[PDB]
Parts: C-alpha cells; sequence; structure tokens
RNA sequence: GGCUCAGGACAACGGUUGCACCCCCCGCGGCGGUCCUAGCCGGACACCGCUGGCAACCCGGCGCCAAGACGUGCGCGCAAGGGCGGGCGCCCGGGCGAGCAGCGUGACGCAGCGACGGCCCGCCCGGGCUUCCGGGGCAUCACCCGGUCGGCGCGGUCGCGGCGCGCCGAGGGCCCGACGCCUGGCGGAGAAUCAGGGUUCGACUCCGGAGAGCGGGCCUGCGAGACGGCCCGCAC
C-alpha cells in the first residue's frame, strides 16, 4: 500500500536504483484524516491500531476545544466558528478543514462573561465586545484527536489582521 | 531478515570462553533474558554438567533444577538456561558447597568457594542514575536491579554492597584514584590492579591506567572496570592474585604438570 | 544601557518583519512566547540561544542577530553529535546550504603507492556565517535535515580569493 | 430455581478460603502502600540540605 | 528451524558511529494511592441431543449447560496532548561534552487495572534507520537528472527525512570516468596455486541479505506486507 520507503526514489545524481525486495510493513502510510469543522452528525473520533499494540486516535468531526490567553492567564473551552486563514492552501479554508497552524474564529461568550471589566490588552477587549476572537490551533488533529490552541497577540496578530483585512 | 527474534544458537557461533567442544553437536544452549546478557554470562547447565559433572545429560539437569536443588542469590531457579554472571552467589545446601562466580586470569568463568560470613551480600556496579515516575530517583546495576531513593552521595560508576535477603544498600565504594579494581572486559579480563590515572576525551570513551601488584601496567576503557574494595579486596578471590603469566611460565607450568 | 539598545533592535525587527507581507506565515522562534514584545520594560529576554560545547563558542552574530532558523545549531532546535570534520567550500549557490569538498588518501598495496581521492558533502549554513569559495569550514553531525544533508557548520576560517588550489587533507 | 449419584459441581459459590484470600489481598495492598508512604516520608525528612521535585498528592 | 541463489551493481555486504528522530514478546528487578449485589453480577456459544440438506467440499434449524472466555463493574485522581514558568559578551545539580529529563500551575478528556490485581518503569535479546572508509566490466556509452537539488508549511509514520502534497527558488552530479548498457553477477569470513611480489575462484559448513510459479493486496498478532496463512489477475 502507501509507503515512504526510499527504494522507489532516485539518487543524488538523478539515477534509477532498482528494486531488490518487495514491500515491507514498517514503511507504510495511511490516508489523511481530513478533519472537518461541524459548523447523525456530531463529534466523531475513530481509533487506529498502530505498531506495538499502541493506539492512535484521529478525529473526523469536532467543534470545541481548549484555548488560552497567555498574557492574562485565562483559559476556557470555546466553540470554533470557522477557519479564516491558512498558509498552505486556500482550498482548506473554503472547506473548513482543521489542521495545526490554522487561524480560526472562536466565540467570545466564555471570555466576555468575565472580561470587559479589567485593564488588559486593548485589542483583545475590542474582540471581546464583539462576537469572535482570532486564535490559532496548536495541537495535531489526526494524531491525538483534539484541537487545542492559544489566542493571538502581538506582531503575529497584526500580521494576520493585515493579511485578511482586504477580503 | 528474520521476521522475529532468535531462539537458537549454533555451537560454532558460541562464545569462545564457554569452552564447548566442536564435535559436541550442531546446537548449543541459548541463554534466556535475565540478570546478565548473552556475552556477559554463562548458562547454569554448563556449570552443572560440564564442570562439576553432577549431571551427564540435559535430562538430569532438568530433574535436578525442577526439584529445586540450586539457589541463586538466595532464590531457587529451575531454568537450565538461566544466565549466571559476575559476582553472583551459588549455593547447593545438599553438599554445603558455596561459590561466588568470578573471572580467572585467562579470561574464563570460575567458582571461588567461600564461607558463611560473606555469602549474605554481593557487590554490584552502578552505571545509570535517572528520574522515574513522579520524579522519584532510581538507579540500576550490572545484574538488572533497580533501587528507589538512593543516597545523593552515590554517583555513577560506583560500587554498591547489598544484602541478598534484602536489597538494601549497606556501604558504597567510590570510584577514585588509588583503589583496587578488577578488569572484566576484553584482552585484560581477570587482572587485578590499582588505579593510577584517568584521562577523558569529550564525546568518546574514558581510559583508565592501572598498575598490577608486581608493577605491570595496562589500560582499558571505563565500561569494564569494577571496584572490589579500598586498597584491599572486600571478598575472597582465587588462589592467584590476578597475575597473568607470560607464555614461557605457562609452558613451564604445563611441563611440570605433565 | 546596552541591554535597552539591544531590545529595540530585536523588538523593531518583529514589526516590519510582520509588514513583510510576502511571507506566507509569521516566522517565530518556538521557545519565546509572543507577547513579551508588548512589555515596555526590559523585564524579559527577547531572544534565545544555547551553548554547543565541545570547546566551541557561540558567535556574537547569533546573540545580537535578528534572524529565524529552526535548523541553526545556536538559535534553533537541533543538536551536534557524532563526528567533527574539516573541509573546504566547493559551491555556495543554495539558499542556506553549501557543498564541502573533503580530501583523503587511498593506499594500493600491489604498487606500494597512494591515490588522491575526493568526496562531496552537503551542509546547512546558518545566517550567522559569511562564507565564500575556498574557505575552510568545520562541520558537525546532526539528525537528517534533508535528503542529502546531515551536517551543520559551526566554524569557518577565512581565505584569500587568489590562492593556488592545493590538495588539502584534513 | 430453588449406581453412582452424579450431580454437577457448583460455581460462583463463596467459601471461606475466598473470603480469607480477599481479606489477605486487601491487607497486603494496604501494607505495601503504607510502606511506600513511610519510605517516602523518611526520604523527605532526609535531604534537609538539598532539593526535591516529586508529584504532590492531590485530594 | 530447514531449501535455494532467481532478482539486484554508490544497492547488498565488510569494518566504524548515532538515535538529544525510534519500537520491542518471554525473562529478571522494582513499583503498585483511581473523580462522579463486592459472602461474588449478566447473557451467550462450543462439544452434545432431535431434526436435515449435497456426488464431493461444506454447512443449516431448535434445544438446557462451563470458564483464568465475553460484557458491566465496587475503588485513596489519573492516560495522551496543549499554554505559562531561566540568562544580559562566553566559561568556572537528576544527568550531560552539549537547556536535556522532572516539576508546578491555568484549562481540556475519563484512556488503562479491577468477580482468584496489574496498568507502569528499568535491563536483556531483536529490529529499524543513520555518520565515515572500501565496494565488477565496456568511452565503437561524454554529458546526465527535472521531486531531479534546496527552502517554507502541513499531512502521515514507531520515528527523522521530497516520504507525500501546496508555494518559492533555482540547483545538483561529471576524465579522481557521471549517465547508459552488459554480466552463464548473492556478499564476506575463506579456497586453489607457490621463493618473494601475486593470479584465478568464492552454489555449498559460519554471519548477513532475498524468495517460495509471475505480479499485487490484507487479517491475526509484541513481532509477518507470512505463503506447509487468506483474496484477486495471469499461465498451468
Ligand atoms: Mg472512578
Ligand atoms: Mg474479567
Ligand atoms: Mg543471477
Ligand atoms: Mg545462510
Ligand atoms: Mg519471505
Ligand atoms: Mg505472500
Ligand atoms: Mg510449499
Ligand atoms: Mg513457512
Amino acid at each position: 500500500g502507501i509507503t515512504h520507503d526510499k527504494m522507489y526514489k532516485r539518487s543524488k545524481t538523478g539515477a534509477v536504483q532498482g528494486k531488490w525486495h518487495k514491500k515491507r510493513k514498517y514503511n507504510l502510510g495511511r490516508q489523511p484524516a481530513n478533519t472537518k469543522l461541524i459548523v447523525n452528525e456530531g463529534q466523531k473520533i475513530s481509533t487506529i491500531r498502530c505498531r506495538g499494540g499502541n493506539i492512535k486516535r484521529r478525529a473526523l468531526r469536532l467543534s470545541h476545544g481548549s484555548f488560552a490567553w497567555g498574557s492574562a492567564d485565562i483559559s476556557h473551552k470555546a466553540r470554533i466558528l470557522q477557519v479564516v486563514y491558512n498558509s498552505t492552501s486556500n482550498e482548506l479554508v473554503r472547506t473548513n478543514t482543521l489542521v495545526k497552524g490554522c487561524v480560526v474564529q472562536i466565540d467570545s461568550a466564555p471570555f466576555k462573561s468575565a472580561l470587559s471589566n479589567d485593564t488588559l490588552d486593548k485589542e483583545i477587549l475590542d474582540q471581546i465586545r464583539g462576537d469572535h476572537i482570532l486564535a490559532r490551533i496548536s495541537s495535531r488533529p489526526g494524531q491525538v484527536g483534539t484541537a487545542d490552541g492559544y489566542i493571538l497577540e502581538g506582531p503575529e496578530l497584526l500580521f494576520y489582521q493585515k493579511k485578511l483585512a482586504p477580503k | 531478515m528474520a521476521r522475529g527474534v532468535r531462539k537458537h544458537l549454533k555451537r560454532l557461533n558460541a562464545p569462545k570462553h564457554w569452552l564447548l567442544d566442536k564435535m559436541g553437536g550442531i546446537w548449543a544452549p541459548r541463554p534466556t533474558n535475565g540478570p546478565h546478557g548473552l556475552r556477559e554470562c554463562i548458562p547454569l547447565i554448563l556449570i552443572l554438567r560440564n564442570r562439576l559433572h553432577y549431571a551427564n545429560t540435559y535430562a538430569e539437569t532438568s530433574m535436578i533444577l525442577q526439584d529445586k536443588n540450586v539457589l541463586i542469590d538466595g532464590k531457587p531457579r529451575t531454568d537450565p538456561t538461566f544466565p549466571v554472571g559476575f559476582m553472583d552467589v551459588f549455593e547447593i545446601p545438599k553438599v554445603h558447597k558455596t561459590f561466588r562466580v568470578l573471572y580467572d586470569v585467562k579470561g574464563r568463568f570460575t567458582l571461588v568457594p567461600i564461607q558463611s560470613n560473606e555469602a549474605g551480600f554481593k557487590l554490584c556496579r552502578v552505571q545509570k542514575i535517572f528520574l522515574g515516575d513522579k520524579g522519584m530517583p532510581y538507579l540500576s546495576t550490572h545484574d538488572a536491579r533497580t533501587i528507589r531513593f538512593p543516597h545523593p552521595d552515590i554517583k555513577t560508576n560506583d560500587t554498591i554492597k547489598i544484602n541478598l535477603k534484602t536489597g538494601k544498600i549497606d556501604e558504597w565504594y567510590k570510584f577514585d584514584i588509588g583503589k583496587i579494581v578488577m578488569v572484566t572486559g576484553g584482552r585484560n579480563c581477570g587482572r587485578i590492579g590499582t588505579i593510577q590515572a584517568i584521562d577523558k576525551h569529550m564525546g568518546s570513551y574514558t581510559m583508565i591506567r592501572m598498575k598490577d601488584t608486581e608493577g605491570t601496567e595496562f589500560l582499558t576503557r571505563l565500561c569494564n572496570v569494577f571496584v572490589i574494595g579500598n586498597d584491599s579486596p572486600a571478598v575472597a578471590i582465587p588462589t592467584t592474585k590476578g597475575i597473568r603469566p607470560d607464555i614461557i611460565k605457562n609452558r613451564e607450568l604445563r611441563l611440570r604438570s605433565i | 544601557r546596552r541591554a535597552l539598545e539591544r531590545a529595540e533592535t530585536l523588538r523593531k525587527a518583529a514589526y516590519e518583519m510582520a509588514e513583510n507581507q510576502h511571507e506566507r506565515a509569521y516566522h517565530k522562534q518556538s521557545q519565546i512566547f509572543q507577547g513579551r514584545f508588548l512589555r515596555k520594560d526590559n523585564a524579559r529576554c527577547l531572544r534565545f540561544y544555547k551553548s554547543i560545547g565541545m570547546g566551541y563558542h557561540t558567535p556574537i552574530t547569533a546573540i545580537n542577530g535578528t534572524y529565524i532558523d529552526k535548523k541553526c545549531p545556536f538559535t534553533g532546535n537541533v543538536s551536534i553529535r557524532g563526528r567533527i570534520l574539516r573541509g573546504v567550500v566547493h559551491s555556495a549557490k543554495m539558499q542556506r546550504s553549501i557543498i564541502v569538498r573533503r580530501d583523503y588518501l587511498h593506499f594500493v598495496q600491489k604498487y606500494k603507492r597512494y591515490e588522491r581521492r575526493h568526496k562531496h558533502v552537503a551542509a546547512h549554513l546558518s545566517p550567522c556565517f559569511r562564507v565564500k569559495e575556498g574557505d575552510i569550514v568545520t562541520i558537525g553531525e546532526c539528525r537528517p535535515l534533508s535528503k542529502t544533508i546531515r551536517f551543520n557548520v559551526i566554524k569557518v576560517e577565512p581565505v584569500s580569493e587568489a590562492a593556488k588550489k592545493r590538495f588539502s587533507p584534513f | 430455581l430453588f449406581k453412582k449419584l452424579k450431580y454437577p459441581k457448583v460455581q460462583r459459590v463463596v467459601t471461606d478460603e475466598k473470603y480469607a484470600r480477599k481479606q489477605r489481598v486487601i491487607a497486603e495492598k494496604k501494607e505495601i502502600m503504607r510502606k511506600s508512604l513511610q519510605q517516602l516520608e523518611e526520604y523527605k525528612a532526609l535531604l534537609s540540605r538539598m532539593g526535591k521535585q516529586h508529584n504532590i498528592r492531590i485530594y
């Protein structure tokens, strides 16, 4: 099946090597999870029997995760509304596919329920008084079956705002 | 490539120091995993059949062991292929024979008869200090033994004294210049001597310089240097004091014996 | 005062580096937590660096630098382990990589003579070094960084452009 | 539900030896936990001139 | 374990490094605290009895009954993953040559053990890859490569990596013989020959690699892309 063995590649000089054995089970891969944001249908997580009896769980559909505000040391569970930027490709954003590094929009209710009454970063307050906050995904969906992350702040937040402003 | 581990062992591929006859057969005993590794151990059956001669075949060893007629570190063992290593305790109460397994000068296993005063403890080498679950310190030894909560003064490469009945440290001898050692690896297995110098090369091995009691000097790496006391061995050792004679003297001794 | 000047150069870099909109993603150093740059006081270190050891010294450029390189041995997250070798630079057309030429000797017993051989070895060059052709470099082994790369530069002596090529085993 | 005499042997019935076995197992487990606890406490009493890092028991 | 040497020529293999990029049954030694009827829980199937199909191979329907089997499960908080937590030119303990392990703390989630108590950790054998050096002939084969060369990001993997995908740049190898073609090409430890220097061979005893008519795919399992295991196409 799918494999990542190097026997099927070329040499540094661009030459064909030649195959000297059949395919082996250490060098195998699997079809990507393609985790979809929900926006019969519900949180669906499957399990995979890996090498040595280990268990690897990949998520197919999900909608909630744990997020943090490092500067204010605030951490709660929120709902992810949609994905809005991804460096790798725009197709993933249109299809709302969850992967590490995707910039998402979360709801503000769990945070505004306790914020807007303490001196903090101005921009985070502006997001809080709205209906969504810019955040990022830090976990690896498809390997641990979870979608955690942290709230943006600083130069990177400016970078992403400048990137998605014209749209 | 074999699809799994190896369960056999050709006689011609066996370690040299086991002293197995070429015509004995195609196969040789395969030691099982335990206190010591394949190349740093010897099976029980070899001691009990090819040396002491209390048995003539595999079956007799099987019956003797399954009847529980041998003790190892105070524990009866019933596996003919159980591995016996270095600084171990061998007891057969039926004939009141107590042995500690050490190395001879020529580089082969031997049995040193001992007394009852010192058969309640063994010496072990510490070569790994690490943090376990919850962060609780541990340590390991050359015989696959783990002890929880050691004294901070104990460091790596040291030597530890532990009671057979209870795995509780009694005393520890440090690794330092001016201490008697016993070599246990390579060309100089079995030689007894005192340390003189220590030279370290970053990222690689560490070499130890020792001088025999008669003035001979030799070297080896730190992975096969064992401490046996402070200036004097703590345990009883074979008749000879770890002196490797030359070929001329060995030939003379053979001629005398013939 | 020296610390205050350093932070501004470090702090300032992360700004226009963000305005460099051509980049697909915001490049950052993993160890640091973005948010310290908002602290007006110099209450937290803005840059991360380590010591390679083996008797080597961290160049001032990395410490006073402003670049990002995950594969750099000083400011990145890779370690040097194994064999240390020496060679000369053969090519430097790649982005952050070079080709190092190594010279040795082979002995043929029948004719009781030697032959001169050479090999090509690829290495990753951190932005903390300036190197041209014919310079002498010291490379340290690391984990696979690519298809043909397992080495990273740690030192480099300079050389003059005019210098008759000389077979130089090291 | 409520010559040789053949009747089935019974199963799942509790006899004294099982009660004794369960009680002994509980006692041994409690003893083991207590021994580990006191060893840890003695170790912590020691190390009065150094540092420690261990998992605190919550609850 | 045993048989063979078809395939394969910077590969395999031989010596030498590393995993601070890894997995690991038996065995040995430790450790063992589990969130919200416990004098002992529930239902099945096998063999077996009655009843039957078909040339053979194969199985059907009803029926009470057993578990160190299956399922639930009493219990002192605990799996995986994730955020924050060091320095001011360099150097001068848990451990290192090397800021690596562990821990605390803010949030997620209730994984594993438990109706005669073992999840977990260390060692061992083994495996995977990886540094350096060696590794057939023809120039009536002189230019070759285009995921080919590097960078950034994600996915997948026991795991690093153009291993796969998207974007960007252009690159890499060569008379110290690339690339291409051929080989009645398994390799080494070794064998034959005989002043010394060497020539030829190396199916076969030991180590390693590959295969089970050709080409592919997969379940069980710690471990197999296994064939005295199954599925497909082709030739018999
Ligand atoms: Mg519970
Ligand atoms: Mg059960
Ligand atoms: Mg052939
Ligand atoms: Mg063979
Ligand atoms: Mg096969
Ligand atoms: Mg097959
Ligand atoms: Mg057959
Ligand atoms: Mg078979």
